[PDB]
C-alpha cells in the first residue's frame, strides 16, 4: 500500500547510499514547496492518511530484513516491523495516534514503547550521548540485526535505543540535511565509522529552528541568529540563508507562502 | 651684434626617437656655442659648451656638432623628463641666445577627466558666482571647452587657462572658469560644461 | 653645491627704479664673473650685461646703456642689478648666472631661479579665496579645487595640508584680466578621505595666507 | 498558518567584505552610501533595518538610488521626499539587490575602502554580491567534492587533492560578494573566464571582481557561476587532471561539492 524505498548495507557503496537518500527524499515531498531553494514537506493540517507515510526497507548481511516507517510531514521515524511483530514510538498527541493505527497492518501484534522518538530519551536508554555512538555502513549493519532480533527478546534495550540512533541519523537526518548525506558518504568511501562530529550534532538539534528562520524570513534574512558548530565546535552565528542552501534538502511545514 | 638663428621654433616626437636643433650664426663663432636646457620655473640648465664638448653629469644621449657659422644639437632616446625650451647661445664676441625650441614628447592620445565644480556659498556672499570645470591628463593639447546654461552657449565672461606638459606621462591639463553675477547665476538653473563626442560633467542646482 | 639664490617678485610703478639681488653660496664670490639674462613671456633670452666682482668690470648689451646697471657687494656675495625708469616692456623675468671666464671656452654656468619683475600701475590686491566642494564622483578618488580669484601682483603659491600631498596637485597658470589675476588649483585624493583636506594660498605681496 | 516576515537590523557586506556604508556618518538627504570596513559597534551608518515595505532603512533614512539609469550613485534620503519606487530594493537568494523600477542593482565599481555604491546592468559580478548579516568575517571551510578529496590551491591552479585537514591550501574563505577566496592570500579568487564549456578554474586576483569571480552554493550539491550558468566540474571525472573546469549542469559526482565547515 505504503510506498516503499529499499535499501542494502551488503555492497553499500558511495552512489548506492546517493540513490536511496535521494529516493526517500523524492517519495517524501513533491517539491513543488520551495522557499528559498530548500524544498518544503507537506503540512500536517490537511494530509489524508494515503499519503502521510513512507516506508524505508533496511536489509544488510545475512538475510536480516527490517522496515521503517517515516512520517511525511517530518521525515522522522515513527516505527519498524520485523516479519510479524511491529514496535512505535509514544506519540506526543492522541491525532497521530489514529494515523500509527493505519500502519503495518499484516502484524499479528502492536507494540507502542514508553518513550518517545526524541534524542533525550533515546540517548538516555542507549546509554551513551550522539557524541559517543559511530555511525556508517558497519553501524548501520548491526542496528538493522538489534531492530530484527529484538522481536525475539535477542537485543537489549540499550542496543536498541542506540540502533534507532544510528537509523534516524544515517536516514531521517541524512534526508533533510545533504551535508549529512555527505558526511555518511565519507564514511561509506574509505570504509571508516566515525561518530558525528558537533557540526551535524548542532544541525540536527537546528533543523525545527532552522525551518522557521528560512520559511519567516525577510527575504532570506533572520529574525534572530541560529548558532551552528564546526567540526571543533567553536561555534558560528548564521544571519542569513544563503550559506545554508548548501546544507539544508528538507524543512519542515511551517507556514504558507504569502501572495506574491 | 651677431646673430644667431635657432631653428625650429618647436618640435614634436616620441619616447625613444632623436631630434636635432640647428643653430646659424651671421658670423663664424669659432666653435664657441653652448646648449641649455630650460624648464619653466627652473633656472636653465648648461648642457653642452664648445660645440660638442658635454656638460660633466649629462646623458651622453645630447650631442653638439658644428663648425663655422652653422652648428647643431641631438637628443637621443628621448624621455618625458626632456621637456623644457632649448636655446643655443654664442660666447665668440660677448653673448647673443638663439631664438628656443619648445619640445614636446609625443604619447599616446588620451581623453579629459573631467570635472565641475559650483561656485562655493562664500562667494556668493561676496555677490559674485564663479562656476569651474577642469579637464586633466588629456592628449594632444588642442581641446575645445563649450559652457552650457540651460542649454544655451555662453561665450563671454570665460577664462582658460592651460598647464605645461607633464614630465612624466606627457599629459596636459586645462581649468575653465564661467565669470558670472550672483543675479544672473540664479537667473538660471542647471550648469553644463563640454569637452570637444564631447564628454560631459554638469551639476543640478 | 653651487646656489644663485635671487630676490623676490618685485611691483613696481612705471617711472621707478628696482634693484634686484642675487646671492651665492658655493664658491668664491670674487673670483667668478657674474652674468643678466632678460626672459619676457615671448622673447626668448636677452643678455643684459655681466659684472666682474673684485674688479669693477661692466659689460653692457648697448641695448641697456641707460637702463640697467650693475653693482657688486663682495662682503655679502651679493650682485646687483638696478632697471631705471622702468617702461611696461621692462616687465620680464631676469636671471643673473655664473660664468667661469677663467679660461674662454667656458660658457655661463649656474642660474638663479629668476625674479619675476612687474612694472603696472595696479595696485596690490589681495585674493578671495574659495573652497570648490564636489557624492556623485567616481574614478576610485576624489578631486577636490581651491580658487583664488581676484589678486594683483603674482605670484601666489598654492599647496594642500601645508606641503603634503603633491600627487596629485594640479596648479593652473594665471591670467590676467588687466589687470586682475586668477588661477584654480585642484588636488586628487583617494576615495577613502573625507581624512581631512584643505589648501594654503599664500600672497606675499598682500601678506594674506587663508586656509580654507 | 501565514508566514509574517520580520524586520531585522542587520548589516550588509559586499565587495571584498566591506559593509554598506553611509560615509562619514552624515544623515543628510544626498550624502553617498560607500563601501567601508564593518565596524563592531553599534554606529547607525552600517546598520540597516530591513522594512517590509522593500525598503533598506538606516536611522530612519532610506537607502536610495539617484536615478534609474547605469551608473547612478546610491544615497541615504527621507523616505517621504524621495520617489516611492526610487527607495525600493528587492534581496534575492543569490546576492543580488535590484531595484524593482530600474532593474538595476547596487553595485560597488571599485574595490577600494570609500567606494561609493551605485547601480548597475546586472551581470552578476562580484561587484553586485551582496549579503545581509552580522557576520564581519567570511566563512572559512574546506571545500570536498568528488571523491572525498579537497579543492585546494597553490598561488595559480586550483585542483582537488586528498582532504589532509593539516594542508590549509584546501581551506576557503566564502566572501559575502559571491567570490571563493584562499585563506591563504585573500586578496585572490577562484576566477573563470570567457563563459566557455571546458574553460580550465584559475585562481587569480580580485581586483576586476568580475562575474567569473562570483558563486553561489546551491542546494542540489553544485557551484554555480550566476552570470555564465554553468557549474564547477572536475573535468572527466579524473582527479589526476588538475583541472576544475567550468560545464553545464547535469548533476553527476563530478558536480558535487560540500562545505564542511
Ligand atoms: C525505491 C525502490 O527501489 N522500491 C522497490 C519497490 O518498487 C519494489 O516493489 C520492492 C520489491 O523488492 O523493492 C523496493
Amino acid at each position: 500500500q505504503y510506498p516503499i524505498i529499499n535499501f542494502t548495507t551488503a555492497g553499500a557503496t558511495v552512489q548506492s547510499y546517493t540513490n536511496f537518500i535521494r529516493a526517500v527524499r523524492g517519495r517524501l515531498t513533491t517539491g513543488a514547496d520551495v522557499r528559498h531553494e530548500i524544498p518544503v514537506l507537506p503540512n500536517r493540517v490537511g494530509l489524508p492518511i494515503n499519503q502521510r507515510f513512507i516506508l524505508v526497507e533496511l536489509s544488510n548481511h545475512a538475510e536480516l530484513s527490517v522496515t521503517l516507517a517515516l512520517d511525511v510531514t517530518n521525515a522522522y521515524v515513527v516505527g519498524y516491523r520485523a516479519g510479524n511483530s511491529a514496535y512505535f514510538f509514544h506519540p506526543d498527541n492522541q491525532e497521530d495516534a489514529e494515523a500509527i493505527t493505519h500502519l503495518f497492518t499484516d502484524v499479528q501484534n502492536r507494540y507502542t514503547f514508553a518513550f518517545g522518538g526524541n534524542y533525550d530519551r533515546l540517548e538516555q536508554l542507549a546509554g551513551n550521548l550522539r557524541e559517543n555512538i559511530e555511525l556508517g555502513n558497519g553501524p548501520l549493519e548491526e542496528a538493522i540485526s538489534a531492530l530484527y532480533y529484538y522481536s525475539t527478546g535477542g537485543t537489549q534495550l540499550p542496543t536498541l535505543a542506540r540502533s534507532f540512533i544510528i537509523c534516524i541519523q544515517m536516514i531521517s537526518e541524512a534526508a533533510r540535511f545533504q551535508y549529512i548525506e555527505g558526511e555518511m558518504r565519507t564514511r561509506i568511501r574509505y570504509n571508516r565509522r566515525s561518530a558525528p562530529d558537533p557540526s551535524v550534532i548542532t544541525l540536527e538539534n537546528s533543523w525545527g529552528r532552522l525551518s522557521t528562520a528560512i520559511q519567516e524570513s525577510n527575504q532570506g534574512a533572520f529574525a534572530s541568529p541560529i548558532q551552528l558548530q564546526r567540526r571543533n565546535g567553536s561555534k558560528f552565528s548564521v544571519y542569513d540563508v544563503s550559506i545554508l542552501i548548501p546544507i539544508i534538502a528538507l524543512m519542515v511545514y511551517r507556514c504558507a507562502p504569502p501572495p506574491s | 651684434d651677431i646673430v644667431m638663428t635657432q631653428s625650429p621654433s618647436s618640435l614634436s616626437a616620441s619616447l625613444g626617437g632623436r631630434v636635432t636643433i640647428t643653430c646659424k650664426a651671421s658670423q663664424d663663432i669659432k666653435k664657441y656655442i653652448g646648449w641649455y636646457q630650460h624648464r619653466p620655473g627652473k633656472g636653465p640648465r648648461l648642457l653642452i659648451h664648445y660645440t660638442s664638448t658635454l656638460q660633466p653629469g649629462i646623458p651622453s644621449r645630447f650631442s653638439g656638432g658644428g663648425s663655422g657659422r652653422d652648428y647643431s644639437f641631438n637628443i637621443s632616446n628621448l624621455e618625458p623628463e626632456d621637456i623644457a625650451t632649448y636655446y643655443c647661445l654664442q660666447y665668440d664676441h660677448l653673448w647673443t641666445f638663439g631664438g628656443g625650441t619648445k619640445l614636446e614628447i609625443k604619447r599616446a592620445d588620451a581623453a579629459p577627466t573631467v570635472s565641475i565644480f559650483p561656485p562655493s556659498s562664500e562667494q556668493l556672499t561676496s555677490g559674485g558666482a564663479s562656476v569651474v570645470c577642469f579637464l586633466n591628463n588629456f592628449y594632444p593639447k588642442d581641446i575645445n571647452v563649450k559652457w552650457k546654461i540651460d542649454g544655451s552657449e555662453r561665450q563671454n565672461g570665460v577664462l582658460n587657462s592651460w598647464t605645461d606638459q607633464d614630465s612624466k606621462d606627457s599629459t596636459y591639463s586645462m581649468s575653465s572658469t564661467l565669470t558670472l553675477t550672483k543675479d544672473e547665476y540664479e537667473r538660471h538653473n542647471s550648469y553644463t560644461c563640454e569637452a570637444t563626442s564631447p564628454i560631459v560633467k554638469s551639476f543640478n542646482r | 653645491q653651487v646656489q644663485l639664490q635671487q630676490s623676490g617678485a618685485e611691483l613696481m610703478k612705471p617711472g621707478a627704479s628696482v634693484k634686484i639681488s642675487c646671492k651665492s653660496t658655493g664658491y668664491t664670490f670674487s673670483s667668478y664673473w657674474i652674468e643678466w639674462i632678460k626672459q619676457r613671456p615671448g622673447h626668448g633670452l636677452e643678455w643684459i650685461g655681466e659684472i666682474f666682482p673684485g674688479s669693477g668690470s661692466i659689460n653692457y648689451n648697448e641695448k641697456f646703456k641707460g637702463k640697467a646697471t650693475f653693482t657688486a657687494d663682495t662682503s655679502s656675495n651679493t650682485a646687483y642689478m638696478q632697471l631705471s625708469s622702468l617702461t611696461f616692456e621692462d616687465s620680464a623675468v631676469y636671471y643673473c648666472a655664473r660664468w667661469d671666464g677663467n679660461d674662454f671656452h667656458n660658457t655661463m654656468d649656474y642660474w638663479g631661479q629668476g625674479t619675476s619683475v612687474t612694472v603696472s600701475s595696479a595696485k596690490t590686491t589681495p585674493p578671495s579665496v574659495y573652497p570648490l566642494a564636489p557624492a556623485a564622483q567616481t574614478n576610485s578618488m576624489v578631486t577636490l579645487g581651491c580658487l583664488v580669484k581676484g589678486y594683483f601682483p603674482e605670484p601666489v603659491t598654492v599647496t594642500w595640508n601645508s606641503g603634503s600631498l603633491s600627487s596629485g596637485v594640479h596648479t593652473f597658470p594665471a591670467v590676467l584680466q588687466s589687470d586682475l589675476y586668477t588661477l584654480s588649483s585642484s588636488v586628487t585624493v583617494p576615495s577613502s578621505p573625507r581624512e581631512t583636506v584643505t589648501c594654503n594660498v599664500a600672497h606675499p605681496a598682500s601678506s594674506t595666507k587663508v586656509d580654507k | 498558518d501565514v508566514c509574517m516576515d520580520p524586520e531585522p537590523i542587520v548589516r550588509i557586506v559586499g565587495r571584498n567584505g566591506l559593509c554598506v556604508d553611509v560615509r562619514d556618518g552624515r544623515f543628510h538627504n544626498g550624502n553617498a552610501i560607500q563601501l567601508w570596513p564593518c565596524k563592531s559597534n553599534t554606529d547607525a551608518n552600517q546598520l540597516w533595518t530591513l522594512k517590509r515595505d522593500n525598503t533598506i532603512r538606516s536611522n530612519g533614512k532610506c537607502l536610495t538610488t539617484y536615478g534609474y539609469s547605469p551608473g547612478v550613485y546610491v544615497m541615504i534620503y527621507d523616505c517621504n521626499t524621495a520617489a516611492t519606487d526610487a527607495t525600493r530594493w528587492q534581496i534575492w537568494d543569490n546576492g543580488t539587490i535590484i531595484n524593482p523600477r530600474s532593474s538595476l542593482v547596487l553595485a560597488a565599481t571599485s574595490g577600494n575602502s570609500g567606494t561609493t555604491l551605485t547601480v548597475q546592468t546586472n551581470i552578476y559580478a562580484v561587484s553586485q554580491g551582496w549579503l545581509p548579516t552580522n557576520n564581519t568575517q567570511p566563512f572559512v571551510t574546506t571545500i570536498v567534492g568528488l571523491y572525498g578529496l579537497c579543492l585546494q590551491a597553490n598561488s595559480g591552479q586550483v585542483w582537488i587533492e586528498d582532504c589532509s585537514s593539516e594542508k590549509a591550501e584546501q581551506q576557503w574563505a566564502l566572501y559575502a560578494d559571491g567570490s571563493i577566496r584562499p585563506q591563504q592570500n585573500r586578496d585572490n579568487c577562484l576566477t573563470s573566464d570567457s563563459n566557455i564549456r571546458e574553460t580550465v578554474v584559475k585562481i587569480l586576483s580580485c581586483g576586476p571582481a568580475s562575474s567569473g569571480q562570483r558563486w553561489m552554493f546551491k542546494n542540489d550539491g553544485t557551484i554555480l557561476n550566476l552570470y555564465s550558468g554553468l557549474v564547477l566540474d572536475v573535468r572527466a571525472s579524473d582527479p589526476s587532471l588538475k583541472q576544475i573546469i567550468l560545464y553545464p549542469l547535469h548533476g553527476d559526482p563530478n558536480q558535487i561539492w560540500l562545505p564542511l565547515f
